[PDB]
């Protein structure tokens, strides 16, 4: 990925591809500029599965590491409560393992009103609890 | 559409790219 990338995060066929951006954030772990550069090449992207797992990446960058500033709260946050089950299937996801150990209210407070909507698979309400 | 948000995500990561900068700069100011 790394290098020549767009490679392995393309003819992933479809859903793998959500966990392959993923992988750029276990290799960009506890490095929350580098990953903001890496992911950010990746998380526009045309095709949904991208930026769910471009997001999910940022959250796993920000695991193990409470920076001052919250990037994981922001870009997570704006794809939370998504018209999509996939960018808020990741972004949720991020956020969980992003603010693991915090016990902070104001990413609870986003988090817990999406267990409850319309607009949400058992794999939304599950992976938000 | 999608395009709005992509700015807005932009822009966030701008800011918090300069943000970081600048916690990175003056934590080396003292270190």
């Amino acid at each position: 990925l790394t290098d020549d990338g767009n490679k392995w995060l393309y003819k992933n066929k479809d859903h793998g591809m959500l966990s392959a951006a993923a992988s750029l954030g276990m290799i960009l772990l506890w490095d929350v500029d580098g990953g903001l550069t890496q992911i950010d090449k990746y998380l526009y992207s045309s095709e949904d599965y991208i930026k769910s797992g471009a997001l999910l990446a940022c959250g796993i960058v920000n695991s193990g590491v409470r920076n001052e500033c919250d990037p994981a709260l922001a870009l997570l946050s704006d794809y939370v409560l998504h018209n999509s089950n996939t960018m808020r299937l990741g972004s949720i996801f991020g956020l969980g393992l992003a603010y693991a150990g915090s016990n902070r209210e104001d990413v609870l407070t986003l988090l817990l009103p999406v267990m409850g909507d319309s607009k949400s698979s058992m794999e939304v309400a599950g992976v938000t609890a | 559409l999608r395009q709005t948000e992509n700015r807005a995500t932009r822009c966030k990561v701008e800011r918090l790219q300069l943000l970081l900068q600048q916690k990175r700069l003056r934590r080396k100011a003292r270190r």
